[PDB]
RNA sequence: AAUUAUUAUUAUAAAUAUUAUUUUAAAAAUAUAAAAAUAAAUUAUAAC
């Protein structure tokens, strides 16, 4: 008794890929796109990578104890030269972290905890949240209840898995202000002159529509930092 | 002393000199334990 | 594996009355190659010639100093620089013959001395 | 000269002169890296012909960018667990909320119908184990629906066991939380968030155990029994009573010897022989405390002993059948059992055991002892054996190492 | 059983003068000779722990003493 | 084209009504009586995200693909033609007793994708192949030096190894626990 | 008896019944709160523990209601570029101008301060 | 799968599974003339090509397909349908207070009122088979569907809504006025009929509390 | 160590000791003194890193 | 053929083998060392030790080998 | 090679013999009655009683 | 010498360290290598 093998034809000359032209797939924007594994095709209940590092043992000696694999420890070529990246490693370098860019900052800053804003478009086009934190070197806000996700807590083996639910930095380039008056769209720019006995004689943040102004208050430093045993006070620092 | 960060970027740690200082008294330190 | 060489297990048949194997056991070798090999529980105290042992203490006794351990280790680094895989780096490597390991097998110890 | 292509990586003969190579080891095909220049990525570190760059960076936002919580979070998240007497007071009335939708196996003849599917609950089972930490497989709960006679008894012993948790509250908890709040001391470990130590097993540590023995029930009506013997031994740590420690321990004893661990056998039936006589030795549990360790001897083949316990049962408990069987059972293999009784030959009956060598067995020409043997979970190549001196191991060749000269041979040091 | 330290004082030299004719004339002098390149030692994985080729092989450490004493001569020899 | 900017929102359909970008909803031809009337396109892909996956769930297999088996796949396939039809208790007997280590490969993979499935609620014993495919993985290269200076690349093949464990409850087995005669004289000796 | 207890040792340490009760049902509940004030903005969804003092929300504070620029000049166009390395000069004035940027790229190159552990098996020791 | 769902599935492929123009066409192709005119839409020069394609869904000619027929499974999934097209968030401020959500979640509820007359017009012919099959504790949501989707309970769909959902409601009060007189259904197994008092006594509840609403 | 001199090397000393395109060159007879700003702040202002 | 029974081997230990014939007669002296039978391999009756090819009772001749009397198995 | 090898040609390979007994052929086994693991019938354990009786 | 490859890279110094890589249970051609005959070391030999 013996099995059949029936020699597959796609070991003879495997067809070839479908490349996209522009990066376009052609007609996404046609054709509903679900889960990867459904419509697809290949459906399995779980993938499971040998190449990884965890599967290192299932791997290494799966291979036969005949094929030696030289270079275990040391490489041929000098590797202590300064290289490049592959092509599309950079493309995914860039992306992560564009802010390393020369001022990528907004050219003024009109965002600070505490301001009355509302998104515009994207996820969740029309909520109301007041920032309570902002990264300025990213033009992004954190706002209440905007854009909130579960920050996921892996821990060592002292705490469990822990989940936190926690709202995400969202970019400013899609929100806008909700003026204390109009509650509608307005634009904020630092406004220099007086008009009504202004301290500076100089309002801090002219609202278009209203006209009523807005400050612009200072970030905080810290006020419980200090050592006793290190820190001169500021007498010793006074003693000209 | 040369390495790598997680991009993979050559890195280095200034340079520097090791000198065997050869003193008269054993001197240690009473690591708090 | 290596080679599909089948491995046959010779032996020396009348093993009850012999006199330095009386009562040893072979289906899993000793727990370090240079200890007495596994006995047949019924025989705890058997006592063996007093010759096979004085070329066993003076021979298990060339891997308990720490050059063999620097020999053990070592030959790591042979291996997988002659391509041998599997082989775990010589960092980490468990030495062979410690000194309060040992204590377990100085539990039988109470012979002669 | 030149028969292919240009890359390195191409696949026809080359030459020196006009495709001059540099002598690149091991590197990535066309398709990615397969799982041999990858053997060096996670030891060497980058791949081994040392011009690739080891972009390490998508693994670092796996684990470190993950596990980071700065000092002044680290102390305070503890303290925003949930309260898991909630969700095993949520997850049990979910997990029942679809128990209760489960379709009743089908019945039709001439064809065994299919298990109902398990997706529904097994998401809230996940939730309610994993706070009891006894993990159990969704065939038995599976099963259990399935079967005629425990469709019914599982999920009401869990609408009332639900009943005897959002009544009570999880003693199993307290238990670790009166360690935290006895031995006098103004700090109870919180205000106990568990309603609205000293006790015996409690409603609950009793009615949850209950259901575990009920989930274990759908297993041995399917026959996987080393998984029972997980669920049951794992109830273990809920009887703190004599009086249902013995019960649980003889249920333990009744799933051992299927599952093919004779051994265990003894032990879970050794204790049901000291916990189990406190009641009326007229009801069929008098006897059981004695026989489970005397059977677990009939199936162990050590007669001799078991000829004694079955001989002890006798003498306490006045008259169980089958306790009286076992004495008369003991008849049949005799001779056969003292005349042939030879101390090594066990002849392995059950599946149990021919099911996990299967599984977790050696093998042939690979997981054998010629492959890798493994020595402080290090997969060592077969030559280094630390075990064995025999021909090939590298030990053959060692030395003196210029040492005290240990060896009366003269080709073989 | 022989041992060479306590054979050592039959014959005065030292602990570390014996050692070094029972092994490699690299391990102890300053001759040409190249180890094995997995015995170099590593860096500090996020899992593994360093090394360095001092201390996994205390033993096989150049005795550059050693060497000054027997195979170089001083320029305070010859003034 | 980048779907972060060439398409911001997938739920929406951008258009222009009066020389306005506009941004609508987007819908599906969705079927009828023998009409066609569009609904929601976030609103239809909920429903085949979920009433697929919970087709699929509820189906007693155990589908499990190992990517990246280091062993060629034209090797690995004609010791994947045995399996095929054989129930899982004669798979992972007759892989073990096998010398080839494509056999050793599927072993493996034939224990992950076994305990896999308990956790799914299947039986360990009525569990019967059903689908076991071989596709071929990505490739290494080893430089191999030959005479005359000339070379040529040893390419190092990988392998996937796409498996399905199915469930039949009739399936009943040949008899394995059958000791041999010559065996039976261990009456000697007990 | 004393004699047969003695064997439960020997009975015992075989006991596998002992690798669960680690946990119990409730593997930890919120321990009771640390301090009296916590110093991170609360998780959403998490209500904030009984008694403990969150930090304010410093809301801005409420509002009350010559030469703008002459466009006789285009010199708004940097006249140092943003690409330049800056001189690291946070006091206002440049610091050192390239002289020090060369000895703070030492500090780029290098490794920074804040810099916690790389992950790459290159590691500096 | 060509043709989509033949009679259970929702997806199928019309209009918007092209025709692609550029590769060897697989089937069919009985004769060679078949290059430049197909003719394809003809019934028998269809069959032969529409059979061979995308697998006509049936796992691998032997494998487990799936059990969608069943009462066991259409219920339970038109739970999830609504449970998700309209979250309870819908649900409460429609079925608490009267007053108007707002113009999106008023959108919300009628892109959800076409979603059930969807899974319905694709699985209606099966609800009707495992009707005689099915169990009171799945001809019990049936009601408690329609809830969800703010429609009052009470060929085209029309005719054959209302007399299954006639059908349905006589052999619900038949399975109730099966209880109230109810035989042994388990002497065995479960002969103490405990969670049984309960849950079936908030079904004849929750049964008539549909009943004002439709 | 590459030994050839670079020519921006100075001009950029030539500014963090005195700034080069404004301010006037030190005298040589101070240039060259141990009274030279960067040699004086090297006799009362040592900068080592004893590690 | 929607699907077969599964392609598991029956149990052809108990049939004959052109590979275990060569084993019936086989002098095995050093193989055992203390549990030596009379003949190990040879089923007595059967035809090459193959118990499903049974012989024994029924009429063959053979007036200078002995034969034992039919059993069941 | 004086040509390329179409697919039923190479398929050729596999009708013959030293093909289907090389490849494509299933051991007769068992379990072993002490041993417990699976065993072809004449290879031993190493087990002293899986060695000095031969199951 | 493209290499972890036919290799004592030997200017020098040297003399009793077992000082640490070589699979396979068959048969032919070939390849190395091998008792006897038409005072020496040789043959050819396409012979064990």
């Amino acid at each position: 008794m013996y099995a059949r093998y029936r020699t597959r034809s796609r070991f003879y000359k495997r067809p070839e890929k479908m490349l996209k032209a522009y990066n376009v797939s052609p007609n996404l924007l046609r054709l509903p796109k679900v889960k990867p594994g459904l419509l697809k095709g290949i459906y399995t209940d779980e993938k499971i990578d040998l190449r990884d590092r965890e599967r290192l043992e299932l791997v290494e000696s799966i291979r036969h104890p005949k094929e030696r694999d030289f270079y275990q420890d040391h490489t041929y070529h000098n590797q202590w030269i300064a290289r490049d990246l592959e092509s599309h490693q950079k493309i995914q370098i860039a992306g992560r972290y564009p802010y390393f860019s020369p001022d990528y900052e907004i050219k003024p800053w009109i965002w600070y905890p505490g301001d009355t804003v509302e998104v515009v478009s994207g996820e969740g086009a029309g909520q109301r949240g007041a920032i309570i934190a902002v990264v300025k070197y990213k033009n992004e806000i954190l706002v209440q209840n905007v854009n909130v996700q579960d920050v996921v807590i892996p821990a060592s083996e002292t705490r469990p898995e822990q989940v936190v639910q926690r709202e995400h930095p969202i970019s400013v380039l899609r929100v806008r202000h909700v003026d204390p008056s109009t509650n509608q769209l307005c634009h904020l720019e630092i406004v220099k002159v007086r008009n009504k006995e202004t301290g500076e004689l100089e309002e801090r943040r002219i609202s278009l529509e209203s006209g009523a102004l807005l400050p612009i208050p200072a970030p905080e430093e810290t006020v419980e930092a200090g050592d006793p045993l290190k820190d001169t006070a500021i007498q010793d620092a006074d003693e000209e | 002393r040369r390495f790598k960060n997680e991009v993979g970027e050559i890195k280095s740690l200034p340079d520097y000199k090791v000198a065997v200082v050869e003193l008269d008294s054993p001197v240690s330190i009473v690591f708090k334990q | 594996r290596s080679d599909n060489v089948a491995m046959y297990f010779v032996e020396y048949k009348n093993r009850d009355m012999s006199d330095n194997h009386k009562g040893e056991d072979y289906t899993a070798g000793p727990e370090r190659f240079f200890l007495p090999p596994r006995i047949i529980e019924t025989e705890k105290g058997i006592q063996r010639p007093p010759h096979m042992q004085m070329a066993f203490d003076r021979w298990a006794s060339k891997f308990k100093t720490e050059e063999f351990h620097h020999w053990w280790r070592l030959r790591h680094a042979k291996l997988r620089y002659w391509g041998v895989r599997n082989v775990p780096h010589p960092s980490d490597v468990d030495p062979l013959w410690t000194e309060k390991e040992e204590e377990e097998w100085h539990n039988e110890m109470l012979a002669n001395t | 000269y030149q028969r292919g292509s240009w890359a390195p990586g191409s696949k026809h003969q080359k030459h020196m002169s006009l495709n001059p190579t540099m002598y690149l080891y091991r590197f990535a095909g066309p398709h990615g890296p397969g799982p041999y220049v990858m053997k060096y990525w996670w030891t060497l570190g980058c791949f081994p012909t040392g011009i690739e760059r080891p972009f390490r960076l998508p693994e670092f936002l796996a684990s470190y960018q993950q596990q980071h919580v700065p000092i002044e979070v680290e102390e305070w998240l503890q303290c925003f667990v949930k309260n898991p007497y909630e969700e095993l007071k949520d997850a049990t009335s979910s997990l029942l909320k679809c128990l209760e939708e489960v379709p009743i196996r089908e019945n039709t003849r001439g064809y065994r119908s299919i298990e109902s599917g398990v997706s529904s609950f097994a998401a809230p089972l996940a939730q309610f184990e994993r706070q009891l930490n006894v993990r159990v497989p969704s065939l038995a709960v599976r099963a259990a629906l399935g079967s005629p006679a425990l469709r019914e008894r599982l999920k009401d012993d869990l609408f009332e066991y639900n009943e005897s948790l959002s009544a009570c509250g999880s003693t199993p908890h307290r238990r670790l939380a009166r360690l935290a709040f006895d031995e006098p001391l103004t700090l109870p470990g919180g205000i106990n968030n568990s309603d609205d130590p000293n006790p015996s097993t409690s409603d609950d540590e009793k009615k949850l155990i209950r259901l575990l023995t009920t989930f274990s029930e759908g297993c041995t009506l399917k026959e996987d029994y080393e998984s029972a013997f997980s669920l049951l031994s794992s109830s273990l740590g809920f009887s703190h009573d004599d009086n249902t420690d013995g019960v649980v321990h003889s249920n333990a004893s009744a799933a051992a010897i299927l599952g093919g661990l004779y051994k265990e056998a003894e032990f879970h039936g050794r204790q049901a022989a000291l916990l189990e006589p406190q009641a009326m030795s007229s009801r069929k549990s008098g006897g059981r405390g004695y026989v489970l360790w005397a059977t677990a001897t009939a199936y162990q083949e050590d007669f001799d002993r078991a000829s004694r316990i079955v001989e002890k049962g006798l003498e306490v408990f006045p008259d169980n059948a089958d306790l009286k069987s076992i004495q008369e059972k003991l008849a049949g293999a005799v001779p056969a059992a003292s005349s042939a009784s030879p101390l090594c030959t066990r002849m392995v009956r059950s599946k149990g055991q021919q099911a996990r060598a299967l599984l977790h067995g050696s093998g042939r020409s690979f997981d054998n002892e010629f492959d890798w043997v493994v020595f402080k979970n290090k997969l060592y190549p077969s030559k280094m054996n630390p075990s064995s001196n025999e021909m090939g191991s590298v030990f053959r060749r060692v030395g003196d190492f210029g040492g005290h000269i240990s060896t009366s041979r003269s080709l073989e040091p | 059983r022989f041992n060479l330290d306590e054979a050592a004082a039959e014959l005065q030299l030292d602990e570390a003068y014996v050692a070094s004719l029972y092994k490699p004339l690299h391990y102890t002098y300053s001759m040409k000779g190249q180890r094995y390149p997995a015995e170099q030692g590593r860096t500090s994985r996020p899992g593994s722990l360093a090394a360095s080729r001092d201390r996994m092989f205390p033993l096989y450490r150049r005795n550059y003493k050693l060497n000054r004493e027997l195979r170089v001569l001083d320029h305070r020899r010859i003034s | 084209w980048l779907t972060k900017s060439n398409l911001p929102d997938v739920n929406r359909w951008e258009k222009v009504v009066n020389s306005q970008r506009v941004t609508e909803d987007r819908w599906a031809l969705v079927e009828e009586d023998g009409v066609m009337y569009q609904v929601n396109w976030k609103m239809y892909c909920e429903r085949l995200e979920t009433e697929l996956q919970k087709a699929q769930d509820q189906l007693p297999q155990y589908s499990f693909m190992m990517k990246a088996v280091p062993s060629a796949w034209k090797k690995l396939d004609i010791e994947l033609s045995v399996l095929r039809g054989l129930s899982v208790r004669e798979a992972m007997a007759q892989c073990k007793l096998s010398p080839r280590k494509g056999h050793m490969a599927v072993f493996r993979a034939l224990e992950v994708a076994q305990q896999g499935a308990e956790g799914k609620g299947l039986d360990k014993e009525h569990l019967r192949i059903a689908y076991i495919t071989c596709m071929p993985g990505p490739t290494d290269k080893q430089v191999d030096i030959r005479s005359r200076g000339y070379y040529a690349w040893k390419t190092k093949k990988s392998s996937h190894l796409l498996l399905t464990l199915a469930e039949d409850p009739e399936m009943v087995l040949p008899d394995r626990t059958a000791i041999p005669y010559a065996s039976l004289m261990t009456m000697k000796r007990a | 008896e004393l004699f047969a207890q003695r064997a439960q040792r020997q009975y015992g340490h075989g006991v596998l019944r002992h690798i669960r009760g680690v946990a119990g049902p409730l593997p930890d509940g919120p321990a009771p709160p640390p301090e009296v004030y916590m110093p991170f903005r609360p998780f959403v969804g998490m209500p904030v523990p009984p008694g403990v003092r969150t930090p304010p929300e410093p809301t801005l504070g409420k509002v009350l209601d010559s030469s703008s620029t002459p466009a006789s000049r285009d010199a708004a166009w940097y006249e140092i570029p943003t690409q330049f390395h800056t001189h690291t000069y946070a006091d206002g004035t440049p610091q050192s101008r390239s002289a020090s940027l060369a000895k703070a790229t030492k500090y780029i190159h290098g490794m920074p301060h804040n810099m916690g552990q790389l992950y790459s098996y290159h590691r500096p020791y | 799968c060509i043709s989509g769902g033949g009679r259970g599935d929702l997806f199928t492929r019309h209009a918007s599974a092209f025709k692609p123009p550029a590769f060897g066409v697989l089937r069919g192709l009985t004769h060679s003339s078949q290059t430049t005119h197909p003719q394809t839409g003809q019934l028998r020069a269809r069959k032969l090509i529409q059979h061979a394609m995308h697998d006509r869904t049936l796992s691998g000619s032997g494998h487990h397909r799936t059990a969608v027929a069943t009462w066991s499974y259409l219920l339970p999934s038109l739970r999830q349908n609504v449970e998700q097209a309209v979250p309870d968030t819908l649900y409460e401020k429609l079925l608490t207070d009267e007053v108007p959500l707002t113009p999106a979640e008023s959108r919300q509820l009628a892109d959800a009122h076409r979603l059930l007359r969807f899974e319905l017009q694709k699985r209606i012919g099966l609800l009707e088979d495992s009707l005689a099959d099915a169990a009171l504790p799945y001809l019990l949501q049936w009601p408690a569907l329609f809830q969800r989707a703010w429609l009052r309970l009470p060929g085209a769909l029309v005719p054959r809504l209302a007399q299954l959902t006639r059908h349905v409601i006589r052999c619900v009060e038949e399975d109730l006025g099966r209880l109230e007189h109810g035989s042994e259904p388990r002497e065995d197994g479960a002969p103490r009929s405990r969670r049984q008092v309960t849950l079936e006594a908030a079904w004849r509840a929750q049964w008539a509390s549909l009943l004002s609403w439709h | 160590w590459n030994p050839i001199a670079g020519k921006i090397g100075l001009v950029n000393r030539k500014a963090e000791e005195w700034g080069w395109p404004h301010q006037r060159p030190p005298p040589t007879g101070l240039r060259r003194s141990p009274e030279y700003f960067p040699f004086f702040f090297s006799r009362y202002f040592p900068d080592v890193e004893v590690r | 053929v929607v699907q077969r029974p599964v392609r598991d081997p029956p149990q052809t230990l108990y049939n004959v083998n052109p590979i275990r014939a060569r084993f019936v007669y086989r002098r095995d002296k050093a193989l055992f060392d203390k549990y030596h039978v009379t003949a190990r391999n040879l089923a007595p009756g059967f035809s090459q030790g193959a118990l499903n090819s049974d012989l024994r009772a029924l009429g063959f001749y053979t007036p200078d080998h002995p034969q034992v009397p039919y059993t069941p198995l | 090679p004086k040509r390329k090898k179409n697919p039923m040609q190479l398929r050729r390979k596999t009708y013959g013999l030293h093909f289907k007994e090389r490849y494509l052929k299933l051991e007769e086994w068992y379990f072993c009655p002490l041993c417990a693991e699976p065993k072809k019938q004449g290879e031993w354990c190493r087990r002293e009683d899986c060695r000095q009786i031969k199951p």
